[PDB]
């Protein structure tokens, strides 16, 4: 059941990820980029 | 003194517009360090 927004579909070629988001009169709260803190910013290494 | 008298404004400290904008770091670097430089302190004695 928890993941359902998939994350690539295949190509990197034409791919944009997905832009659903929710209207509340003016204000709008996008689901897969917003700069608000709490989302921690992944620092992946190559190192692995 | 007549103004003052009514005490409409009174001043708390940590602005929230320099806590946030400060702790999430996920938007362009000079939104920081312009309104990091623009805000000043406040003394309610030169609001009123």
């Amino acid at each position: 059941m928890q993941n359902f927004i998939p994350n690539t579909d295949g190509q990197f070629h034409s791919f944009r990820a997905c832009s659903y988001a929710v209207k509340d009169g003016g204000n709008i709260y996008r689901v897969v980029q917003n700069g608000d803190e709490l989302n921690e910013s992944l620092l992946i290494d190559t190192a692995i | 003194d007549y103004f003052s008298q009514a005490n409409v404004f009174t001043v708390k400290s940590e602005n929230a517009i320099v806590k946030m904008l400060n702790s999430n770091q996920n938007m362009e670097p000079t939104i920081i360090n312009w309104f990091l430089f623009r805000i000043c302190a406040i003394d309610k004695t030169v609001i009123d």
